[PDB]
């Protein structure tokens, strides 16, 4: 053998890790690696869209800290 | 558009294969090979005649209560609301009702197959 | 003298009515079933590994057919024909005349394997085994042809498997 | 970047399909005291690629009384719907993120039966027909319950987006809290994915191959690509609503892990039900379904609407 | 020649899968077909090899004459043949199907089922063991290895 | 097709699913068994009955040498008929085996008949270790039996025979309690005794009607 | 315990001679078992027994590579053995 099914099983597996791994790196990847963000609702989008406008460089994720105060 | 470009995708990709599927092989295609198949002997009528329904009434009936999941999926969001004791009794008594027509048309031998 | 396969009656206590409850409810003889597949998951398969490994088989079986000789390396058939007048399946085709040293043997001797029945009861009727059905089963051709013996090919069937053949014949000949 | 991950996504379930067949092979063999594929590559790690190749270099067969639009558009609906359905399940981030992500895959998995009814029809012959008037009422008998078991598990959940699915079930399995619920979606996964004891639509020893009976080669290789990967992908939405596995933000891969454990747990699962009981009929298969299934969950769905206002435990969403 | 010798790369890897996945028609008609069953059985296990039943002529790639093919079961034999796709083999199995056997001289009997369809591979017995037809079913996997589509149509 | 169990036409009236009316067209198997018979000696005659019922070889047999010890006015040895009773038996296992499994196999229960033919393999063993072949034994002959049991068959049957009740309580195990094959069966083809009787029913198509009678 | 069964799949990694050897069985017999060499052919083939084996499995060949004339590493089949170890290998009888 029964453990002779294994190696089938092993090769799925594999198989099936691999579109939640590639998205999760594709996410850090293309967010400048501090995750995704997410926007259910019109507020969350609001915020992405001031972030965009307020980055400099037209990237949401590029994150203006308090060294732009002066 | 990220969801646009997925379906083009899955379609393109199915018809790709399709396409492989009828263009790499050797086609031999003669009479015999596509006439239809009736486990060895010629078909007796046409298989585009009429095919009684004996689930017709069941049929029906699924039209009615597939248009009750409509208005009891916004259930959820309905929970957020201020008049709790009126959405309940709204809730519940949509699926008394709905309870109520499937018991009608049980004792009435509706769910039974036509013979 | 007979029994009853289906004539019992279900007990109609509140505990028997509860425990057929949860059976109908927590589907208890399916679970049953699915533990019955689970154990035979676990067992060793029955499977033999051919080519490799080969199904047991005896010294009585019947196989393709071989004509034998005596120990000199005269042949045994002597053209009595009975093989070729017990035949079933009239597979059998024999032609004989007297040999240049005045004996009595075959000229043609034909079995056709795909009349054949592989019954056996050439070699019972052969009074001197001379034809028998020896233990090769592997013997599958591409042709129809192929399988339509003549002498020669019999001869040489016989001249191919004599150490196995007698070997199994000292092994049963004592039950004939 | 995107069309890497729809890649990165489609051709890996792909794969996982072509192994999910050798996989149900040697499961159904051991389960029946055989070995199953073990010659063709090690353990039989080949015989799938045997398979496929054998499948698209051999004749695809026009039937003569068929409509071919049809006929042919089929098969690409199957596979395309079948590849669509993955894209919003979170493992732990999905590729889509939806408001409605259940609400899309309960419309997608409608939409995929037309491709078997249009299969069924368009070959224009009498076991095809037999096997699509199958699939109508096998629909018939399953959808309403199956959408209302849903509506009645995430009342827990306060959305129909997947991705909260994970933060609902951080403590505990949502199968500790609605196991009646939880058995009758199984069941009624088996009989969408028209799988034993309900592969009424195929309908081997009664119907010699139902719907695709006229199918050969490639579409063929098609069809079944399309029923095994929906296998797998309504197994892991099982998963995701039923056994939900915990997310470290800083450590996905954990949970992807312990997502993909659990799906082939399922799948496994389905093959050892498919090796240990006999064919329902359809009509049985119809009356289990609304005799049985749909008066309990009427009633699971009212309860599961007043526990949350009667125990003040409603979610949190709008 | 990089054309030959790619050609023949390719023609390996095709006769590689068909041989390796063949699937036979489940398609029995007397004795035989027990025996056929046999080989399906724990024992000998045909699905190890690949080889697999399918009901549907067109999802077929073997048919196995396990049986008497009678006169009237001939046109009915010769149609399901026609319905496969394109590679399919037949392989002949037991005395009735070979060449008519112990009912060779009969009324209603046809003398071996090659007079209907082309056969590539005659297995003698009535019946054959599980073990025969097994010997026979990878010969006509070792006769699959041999053939050279692609070599023949770049000669041409 | 798989459900035709050999070479059946079955040609059926349909309204919808509901069968209307059934046709059974035979003969895909006719081979002039009869004819040839009268062609052929009475030894010559006896591998036919093997290939009747291919499932049940040495009852064919058993069943054609009654007759013509009958008619030869002839009685076998009190071993010969032990062996025959013992042999019929273990044929009787084998039908059965083959019956169950394929009724099962049509219903959708697939897994029984892998089990259960690892032991008609063990019995057609057993055929083959006293006649030379696994099937078509033609044994059983009008005077007897053709050769005496090797030294050893009797060990090995029983063997075989003290473990087979287990394999029968799996399939029982598979089979009799569950709902899903008691829907598929319970209360199909039921046939009254008085009907089962004129139509010309025997065995267990009688036995299951209540009627008391084995021959 | 599970330690004890790895350790009889090393060793019987370890009884075909090597890596290579061990490769060479499983993908010339898809088996890897070890058992007591019964005897060699005359045409190369060798002949192995196991009595711990199950009927059946108790008994095998690994072919010879070169029969006659023909490349025989790949393509094998139960005709290549002779009608002695025939007689053996099929349990006519017990001595080989
Ligand atoms: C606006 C104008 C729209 C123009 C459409 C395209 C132009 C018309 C011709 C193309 C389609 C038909 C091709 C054809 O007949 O080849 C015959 C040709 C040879 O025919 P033959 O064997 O000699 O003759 C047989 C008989 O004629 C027997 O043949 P038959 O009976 O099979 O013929 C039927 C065919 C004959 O054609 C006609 O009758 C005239 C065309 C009418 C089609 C429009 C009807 C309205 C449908 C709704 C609108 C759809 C959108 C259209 C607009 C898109 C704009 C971007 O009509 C159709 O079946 C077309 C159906 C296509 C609908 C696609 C819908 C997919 C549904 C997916 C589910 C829903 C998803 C969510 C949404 O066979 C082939 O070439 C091989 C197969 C070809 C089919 C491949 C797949 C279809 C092609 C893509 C269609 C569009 C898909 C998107
Ligand atoms: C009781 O008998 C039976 C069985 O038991 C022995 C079965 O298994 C069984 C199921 C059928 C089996 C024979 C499995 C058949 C295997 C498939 C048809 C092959 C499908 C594999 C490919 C088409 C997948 C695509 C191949 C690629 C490698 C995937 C990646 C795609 C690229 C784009 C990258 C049936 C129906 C059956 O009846
Ligand atoms: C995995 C999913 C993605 C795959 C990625 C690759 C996509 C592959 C594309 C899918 C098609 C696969 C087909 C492979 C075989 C070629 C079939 C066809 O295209 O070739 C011939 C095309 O030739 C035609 O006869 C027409 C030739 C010329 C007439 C119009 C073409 C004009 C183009 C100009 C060419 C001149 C030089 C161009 C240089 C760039 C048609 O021959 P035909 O017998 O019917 O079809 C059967 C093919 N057989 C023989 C192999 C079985
Ligand atoms: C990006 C990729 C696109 C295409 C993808 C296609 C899939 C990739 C190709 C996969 C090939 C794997 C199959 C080859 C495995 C051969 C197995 C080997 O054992 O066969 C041997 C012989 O090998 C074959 O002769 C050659 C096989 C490979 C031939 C060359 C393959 C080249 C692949 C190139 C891919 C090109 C793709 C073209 C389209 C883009 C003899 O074994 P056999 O006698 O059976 O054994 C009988 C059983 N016994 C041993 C127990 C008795
Ligand atoms: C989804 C998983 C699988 C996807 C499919 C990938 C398949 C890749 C492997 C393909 C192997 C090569 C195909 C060879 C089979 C094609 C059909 C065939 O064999 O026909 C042989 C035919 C014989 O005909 P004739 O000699 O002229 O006379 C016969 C008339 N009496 O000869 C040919 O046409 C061969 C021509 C070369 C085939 C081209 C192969 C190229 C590789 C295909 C890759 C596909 C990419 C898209
Ligand atoms: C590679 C060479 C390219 C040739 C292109 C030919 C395309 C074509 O239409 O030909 C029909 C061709 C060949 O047939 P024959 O002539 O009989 O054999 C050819 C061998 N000599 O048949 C086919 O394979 C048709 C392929 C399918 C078309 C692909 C596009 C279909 C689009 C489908 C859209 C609908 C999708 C449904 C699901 C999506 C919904 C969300
Ligand atoms: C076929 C029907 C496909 C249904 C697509 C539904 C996809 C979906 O639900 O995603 C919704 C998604 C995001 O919404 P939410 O996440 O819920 O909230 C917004 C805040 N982010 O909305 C969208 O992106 C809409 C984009 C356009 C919709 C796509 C329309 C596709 C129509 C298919 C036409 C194809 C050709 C026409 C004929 C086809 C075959 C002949
Ligand atoms: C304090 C308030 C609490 C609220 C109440 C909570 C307690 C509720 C107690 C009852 C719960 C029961 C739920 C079960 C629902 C179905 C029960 C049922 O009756 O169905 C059966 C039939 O259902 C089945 O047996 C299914 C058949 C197909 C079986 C397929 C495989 C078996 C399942 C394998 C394991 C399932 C694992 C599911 C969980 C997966 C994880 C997500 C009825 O059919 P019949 O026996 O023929 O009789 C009715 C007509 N006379
Ligand atoms: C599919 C598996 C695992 C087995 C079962 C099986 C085969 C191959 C062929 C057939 C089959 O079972 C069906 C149904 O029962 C009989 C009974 C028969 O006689 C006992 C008979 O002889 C032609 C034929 C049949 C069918 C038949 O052709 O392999
Ligand atoms: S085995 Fe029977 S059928 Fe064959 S040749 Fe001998 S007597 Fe004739
Ligand atoms: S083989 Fe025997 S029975 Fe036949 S002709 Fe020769 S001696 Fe007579
Ligand atoms: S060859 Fe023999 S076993 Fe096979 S079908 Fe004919 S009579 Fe029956």
């Amino acid at each position: 053998m029964w453990f002779e099914i294994l190696p089938g099983i092993a090769v799925m597996a594999a198989c099936l890790f691999i579109p939640g791994m590639a998205t999760a790196h594709i996410h850090k990847f293309t967010n400048g690696g501090k995750e995704k963000r997410v926007a259910h609702f019109s507020y969350q989008w609001n915020l992405m869209e001031r972030d965009r406008r307020i980055s400099g460089v037209n990237r949401y994720h590029v994150t203006k800290g308090l060294e732009n105060i002066d | 558009m990220n969801i646009m470009l997925t379906l083009l995708t899955n379609v393109t990709l199915a018809s790709l294969l399709v396409l492989i599927a009828f263009w790499l092989p050797q086609l031999n295609a003669y009479s015999e090979k596509t006439s239809p198949y009736e486990c060895g002997f010629d078909p007796m009528g046409s298989a585009r005649l009429p095919f009684s329904m004996k689930f017709f009434l069941v049929a029906i009936t699924f039209l009615l209560f597939d248009l009750e999941i409509a208005l009891l999926l916004p259930l959820p969001w309905a929970s957020q609301t201020n008049n709790l004791k009126t959405m309940l009794t709204m809730a519940l008594f949509l699926l008394i009702l709905l309870a109520a027509s499937l018991a009608y048309e049980w004792t009435q031998k509706g769910l039974e197959w036509a013979e | 003298t007979y029994k009853f396969v289906n004539m019992r009656e279900p007990s109609m206590d509140m505990k028997s009515v509860t425990d057929r409850a949860a059976q109908t409810l927590l589907w208890t003889e399916l679970v049953r079933g699915l533990g019955m597949t689970l154990s035979y998951l676990f067992r060793e398969p029955a499977t033999i590994n051919y080519p490799f490994e080969k199904g047991p088989l005896s010294p009585r079986f019947r196989g393709e057919h071989a004509l034998r000789r005596y120990p000199s390396g005269e042949e045994r058939c002597i053209a009595c024909k009975l093989c070729e007048a017990v035949c079933p399946a009239q597979a059998i085709t024999i032609e004989a005349e007297p040999r240049a040293d005045g004996s009595r043997r075959t000229t043609r001797y034909d079995i056709d394997m795909t009349k054949c029945i592989y019954c056996g009861f050439c070699q019972e009727a052969c009074p001197v085994d001379a034809i028998v059905e020896g233990p090769n089963f592997e013997f599958s051709t591409e042709t129809h042809e192929e399988l339509l013996y003549n002498k020669e090919k019999l001869l040489n069937n016989g001249d191919k498997w004599e150490a196995e053949i007698a070997a199994n014949i000292q092994a049963d000949y004592l039950y004939r | 970047m995107f069309m890497i991950n729809i890649l990165s996504l489609i051709i890996p379930i792909l794969l996982a399909v072509a192994f999910l067949t050798l996989v149900e092979r040697k499961v159904l063999g051991y389960m029946q005291l055989r070995k199953g594929p073990n010659v063709v590559g090690p353990y039989g790690l080949l015989q799938p690629i045997a398979d496929a190749l054998k499948l698209f270099t051999k004749e695809p067969l026009r039937p003569a009384t068929s409509s071919i639009s049809m006929f042919i558009i089929a098969p690409i609906l199957a596979l395309s719907l079948a590849l669509t359905m993955w894209v919003p399940l979170p493992m732990p981030y999905p590729l889509i993120n939806m408001n409605l992500g259940v609400l899309f895959m309960l419309a997608m998995s409608s939409l995929a039966v037309y491709s078997i009814l249009w299969s069924g029809w368009a070959s224009n012959s009498k076991y095809a027909l037999i096997g699509a008037l199958r699939a109508v009422a096998q629909t018939i008998s399953y959808e309403v319950t199956l959408a209302i078991i849903l509506l009645s598990v995430l009342l827990m959940n306060g959305s129909y987006t997947l991705s909260t699915l994970i933060t609902t079930q951080e403590h505990i399995w949502m199968i500790f809290t609605s196991w009646p619920l939880a058995m009758m979606w199984f069941i009624s996964t088996l009989a969408e994915t028209n799988r034993a004891p309900f592969d009424l639509t195929e309908g081997e020893s009664e119907l010699v191959s139902g719907f695709n009976v006229e199918y050969a080669a490639g579409p063929f290789a098609m069809f079944f690509m399309a029923e095994y990967a929906n296998i797998i992908m309504m197994n892991a939405f099982t998963a995701i609503l039923f056994l939900g596995a915990s997310h470290d933000p800083h450590t996905p891969e954990l949970y992807t892990i312990n997502f993909v454990l659990k799906t082939l747990a399922l799948t496994i699962t389905f093959l050892w039900i498919r090796a240990s009981y006999p064919r329902f009929r359809y009509d049985q298969l119809m009356h289990l379904l609304w005799k049985s299934f749909l008066p309990l969950t009427l009633a699971l769905c009212m309860w599961h609407i007043s526990l949350p206002i009667m125990t003040a435990s409603i979610p949190p969403q709008s | 020649s990089r054309g030959e010798y790619v050609v023949a790369k390719l023609d390996d890897l095709v006769n590689w899968a068909r041989r390796s996945s063949l699937w036979p028609m489940t398609f029995g008609l007397a004795c035989c077909a027990v025996e056929m069953m046999h080989m399906a059985a724990p024992r000998y296990d045909m699905d190890r090899f690949g080889v697999v039943f399918r009901a549907s002529p067109r999802q077929s790639d073997v048919m196995i004459v396990a049986g008497t093919l009678t006169n009237k079961m001939a046109p009915a034999l010769r149609k399901v043949y026609d319905q496969m796709p394109e590679p399919r083999y037949v392989v002949s199995m037991g005395s009735c199907a070979n060449g008519g056997g112990y009912y060779h001289y009969s009324y209603s009997v046809v003398r071996g089922c090659d007079r209907i369809v082309p056969v590539d591979i005659y297995v003698p017995g009535c019946p054959p063991t599980a073990e025969a037809l097994l010997y026979g079913i990878l010969q006509l996997q070792r006769k699959i290895k041999r053939e050279k589509r692609l070599r023949i149509w770049y000669r041409r | 097709h798989p459900a035709a169990h050999g070479v059946l036409r079955l040609v059926m009236e349909l309204s919808g699913e509901m069968v209307r009316k059934c046709d059974p067209h035979i003969g895909l198997l006719h081979r002039g068994t009869e004819k040839l018979i009268e062609y052929k000696t009475y030894l010559q005659a006896l591998p036919y009955f093997d290939r009747l019922d291919y499932v049940s070889m040495m009852c064919n047999e058993q069943a054609y040498s009654l007759a013509v010890e009958k008619l030869l006015n002839i009685q076998p040895p009190p071993r010969a008929q032990w062996i025959r009773v013992l042999f019929g038996e273990i044929t009787r296992l084998l039908n059965h085996i083959m019956a169950v499994t394929t009724h099962a196999l049509d219903i959708g229960a697939m897994t029984p008949f892998f089990w259960m033919f690892e032991e008609r393999e063990k019995m057609f063993e057993f055929y083959e270790r006293v006649s030379g072949a696994r099937m078509h034994a033609a044994y059983i002959r009008p005077g007897g039996v053709h050769q005496d049991l090797p030294l050893g068959l009797l060990d090995d049957i029983y063997e075989f025979s003290k473990n087979f009740s287990f394999r029968i309580d799996e399939l029982e195990e598979m089979l009799t309690n569950n709902r899903i094959w008691r829907n598929r069966t319970v209360d199909i083809g039921v046939v009254t005794a008085e009907d089962a009787l004129n139509y010309g029913f025997s065995g267990v198509m009688l036995r299951g009607s209540g009627i008391q009678w084995d021959l | 315990e599970l330690v004890q069964v790895l350790r009889r799949g090393l060793q019987q990694v370890s009884g075909h001679g090597g890596l290579r050897g061990y490769l060479r069985v499983l993908f010339r017999a898809n088996d890897v078992r070890v058992g007591t060499l019964v005897g060699e052919d005359k045409y190369g083939n060798k002949y192995y027994e196991d009595n711990k084996q199950f009927f059946g499995r108790h008994r095998w060949v690994i072919y010879t590579t070169e029969m006659n004339g023909r490349d025989t590493f790949w393509d094998v089949d139960g005709s290549m053995v002779p009608p002695e170890w025939h007689r053996w290998l099929h349990c006519m009888t017990d001595d080989p």
